[PDB]
């Protein structure tokens, strides 16, 4: 009698919107915390709206829903194509057990109580291998909290070393030391705003920025060491000439390997203007001749 | 306590079943339960957290072969705008040839329209060929910078509104030459204490010599800028206002 209700486990696991690859696998517990959240999960969604192989794919991070009590009601399948962990091992649980402690209080804040959040956060990451060795992956987290709940999509901001996806003319790319000074740019950098990578070696990047920016900035950088990696808030930086364009950079320290040491911040640079006051100088450097 | 958790579970499972809140028949009940009933709703999920719609286009025409209505909430845009369009309308013309760059699997931000143009992240891939992707949505006085000396290194536009003067005179040249002689220890010494005071704001006022050389009583609150990593200050940042 024990026999059959472990069987019937198998036709509930069954028809959950699941393959019967990763419906049959499971331990009934798991049913559980499934069946449930899946629940939890279409009743919110009637809750906010008074063949899908694309949205998926067309994805570049995942969309996780997470009580204000932390648990990890709703998890996109394709989570598993970014940290290896399989929608179906997380669902249910605690967001803290999978995330970088320290980085649980600004978790904790964002769950609560303007509804808009956007921040980041290191995530148990296993891409592949076994939890114990479960390195961390930093995830720009975009959404909005709701009724608390709060629903978010987790875009892991990509490794310039390891490239998935193709750059075009208006990108360029730059290293810098831990004070931001460049140490190198590659020469789009002329194509796109003037600047020679042999003048601007000595230099901060603090020196470029147009001002209003600055703040921004600053907790991105502070990020960016933190946590190891940013996206930036679009930016202004000065062009050579007079003027500035704006920018976003992804920036992504780089490690010794042999060492371990942080060696430099390595930026993706997305252009996404072309010079806007041509007739505005704004700094000292734009003002030679 | 596995058993008082799995009744936990088994509890609450049971009363979010309408028909049922109003073991083995609790769960077979559920199971009929989904049989009566992840997709079309799924885009309303990406609308809500990415603010997002999406949108596949022919990769050689790149002509619209199809537009989400959702399109509609994130730009404020009809589809028929969009359906009979090709996209390299839709947005801001000089992202044009980025396009043709990205027209494997791509990404990239934009302007797009709504002469009114927004940021938009778009990511997806080709497929056959056509793009798939999303588009999504993220987000009196004047300012100077200077070296600790004094010198400006910075300035914004509107001091040509606030001063008269073009950012190239002022720029170059250290604050204290444009003060009025009987101020000046006092902006000096103003400016010592603001390195001193790290990071802190002082504000002080003096006539400032204007391009047509008069002398403008002008407040100023400034203070020094820590490099977030090593904490050294490189500059100080002022917002100086006309009183
Ligand atoms: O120099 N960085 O490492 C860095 C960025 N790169 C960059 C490239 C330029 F050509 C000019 C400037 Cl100001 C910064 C862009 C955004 C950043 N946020 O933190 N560091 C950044």
């Amino acid at each position: 009698r024990r026999s059959k209700e472990t069987e019937v486990f198998y036709e509930l696991a069954h028809e959950l919107p699941l393959p019967h690859s990763v419906s049959s696998h499971l331990d009934k517990a798991s049913i559980m915390r499934l069946a449930i959240s899946f629940l939890r999960t279409h009743k919110l969604l009637s809750s906010v709206c008074s063949m899908d192989n694309l949205y998926l794919k067309a994805l570049e991070g995942f969309i996780a829903v997470v009580t204000q009590d932390g648990d990890m009601i709703f998890l996109s399948e394709n989570i598993s194509k970014f940290m290896g962990l399989t929608q179906v091992e997380l669902t249910g649980h605690s967001i803290f057990d999978f995330t970088h402690p320290c980085d649980h209080e600004e978790i904790r804040e964002n769950l609560t109580l303007s509804t808009e959040r956007d921040f980041f956060m290191r995530m148990k990451c296993t891409v592949t291998v076994n939890l114990k060795s479960a390195t961390w992956k930093v995830l720009h987290c975009t959404g909005q909290v709701r009724v608390s709940c709060l629903i978010i999509m987790c875009e892991p901001i990509q490794h310039p070393s390891h490239m998935d996806i193709p750059l075009d003319s208006k990108t360029f790319l730059s290293r810098h030391s831990m004070d931001m000074k460049f140490t190198y740019c590659d020469d789009r950098i002329l194509e796109l705003i003037g600047y020679h990578p042999e003048e601007l070696l000595g230099r901060s990047a603090y020196e470029f920025y147009h001002a209003l920016d600055s703040e921004n900035m600053t907790k991105s950088h502070q990020n960016l060491c933190t946590k190891g990696q940013v996206v930036s808030g679009q930016y202004r930086m000065l062009a050579k000439h007079g003027g500035y364009v704006w920018l976003e950079t992804q920036g992504t320290v780089i490690y010794n390997p042999r060492n371990l040491q942080p060696q430099c911040i390595m930026c993706v640079n997305y252009v996404l203007s072309e010079i806007e006051k041509n007739d505005v100088v704004f700094s000292m450097d734009q003002t030679e001749s | 306590r596995r058993r008082n958790k799995m009744t936990a579970y088994i509890t609450e499972l049971s009363d979010m079943v309408p028909t049922c809140s109003a073991k083995l028949t609790i769960l077979r009940m559920a199971v009929s339960h989904m049989k009566s009933l992840t997709d079309q709703e799924l885009k309303h999920l990406i609308l809500e957290a990415a603010d997002g719609f999406l949108f596949i286009v022919s990769c050689e025409t790149g002509r619209v072969v199809y537009v989400s209505d959702s399109v509609t909430p994130v730009l404020n845009q009809p589809q028929s705008e969009w359906f009979g369009s090709t996209l390299y309308d839709q947005v801001h013309p000089d992202d044009v040839d980025k396009l043709r760059e990205q027209l494997s699997r791509r990404s990239f931000i934009c302007r797009m329209r709504c002469p009114h143009f927004v940021v938009v992240h778009c990511t997806g891939y080709i497929k056959a060929f056509c793009l798939v992707a999303i588009g999504r949505l993220q987000v009196t006085e004047f300012i100077s910078r200077h070296n600790i000396e004094g010198i400006f290194t910075f300035v914004d536009h509107r001091c040509v509104a606030t001063v008269g003067y073009q950012p190239q005179e002022l720029l170059g040249k250290n604050i204290v030459e444009f003060c009025h002689p009987e101020d000046q220890q006092l902006l000096r010494d103003s400016f010592q204490q603001v390195v001193k005071l790290k990071g802190q704001v002082l504000s002080v006022m003096f006539r400032f010599r204007s391009k047509t050389r008069e002398w403008l009583w002008m407040r100023t609150s400034s203070f020094t800028f820590q490099n977030p990593y090593s904490d050294e200050i490189e500059y100080i940042i002022c917002t100086n206002t006309n009183v």
